[PDB]
């Protein structure tokens, strides 16, 4: 996608979380694993399923139609018919075709920049009491126990609190 | 005539739909292949006619 985070940023996804489609993994001196986001997974979630039903119930029931028998001296109806069935065919062939693919690339920014914006959020929220390393982690300067990793992805964490530690712990 | 199922002549078939309240009248004096049955229609919706093995 345009935002690169997936793939990108991010080495890549986690087979070990299962709860979502964006989260976190954490670890601290209480214990480790993954956990779903899961306010920004279901927004994510309710916004492509209106997309895939927009385009399926957008569409129109095909009401019977059949063809029609023509004798021989009504060529010229005959191709007609024809002509009328094989330009509405190609119309909706290509349009169909077409939009799906417009469609998947832009599905695919969305949830590019779904994580991305999630990576910022923490940046926003842990300031100078982190760095920033590769694969989308923040390495804490202070003690953060699992009440802090909560207190982080709920966009709660509580900055001035632990300056003095992680101002000590940057030398 | 080139014979079909081995006939020379023909039958031409002819139709009309009588619309409910008219009269069909039919005068001839020779050459006819007389209605002996016919149909009552009531039409509806959704249907067709489809060619098919299946």
């Amino acid at each position: 996608g345009l935002f690169g985070a997936i793939a990108g940023f991010i080495e890549g996804g986690w087979t070990g979380m299962v709860d979502g489609w964006y989260g976190y993994h954490h670890q601290n001196e209480q214990g480790s694993g993954y956990a779903a986001d899961q306010k920004s997974t279901q927004n994510a979630i309710n916004g492509i399923t209106n997309k895939v039903n927009s385009v399926i119930e957008k569409m129109n029931t095909q009401f019977t139609a059949v063809g029609k028998e023509f004798n021989k001296l009504e060529r010229r109806m005959e191709n007609l018919n024809k002509k009328v069935d094989d330009g509405f065919l190609d119309i909706w062939t290509y349009n169909a075709e077409l939009l799906v693919l417009l469609e998947n690339e832009r599905t695919l920014d969305f949830h590019d920049s779904n994580v991305k914006n999630l990576y910022e959020k923490v940046k926003s929220q842990l300031k100078n009491n982190a760095k920033e390393i590769g694969n989308g982690c923040f390495e804490f300067y202070h003690k953060c126990n699992n009440e802090c990793m909560e207190s982080v992805k709920n966009g709660t964490y509580d900055y001035p609190k632990y300056s003095e530690e992680s101002k000590l712990n940057r030398e | 005539r080139p014979k079909v199922r081995d006939q020379e002549g023909r039958i031409n078939y002819y139709w009309t739909l009588l619309e409910p309240g008219d009269t069909i009248i039919f005068e001839a004096n020779g050459n006819l292949i007389a209605p002996w049955y016919a149909f009552a229609l009531s039409r509806g919706f959704g249907s067709g006619i489809i060619t098919s093995n299946a």
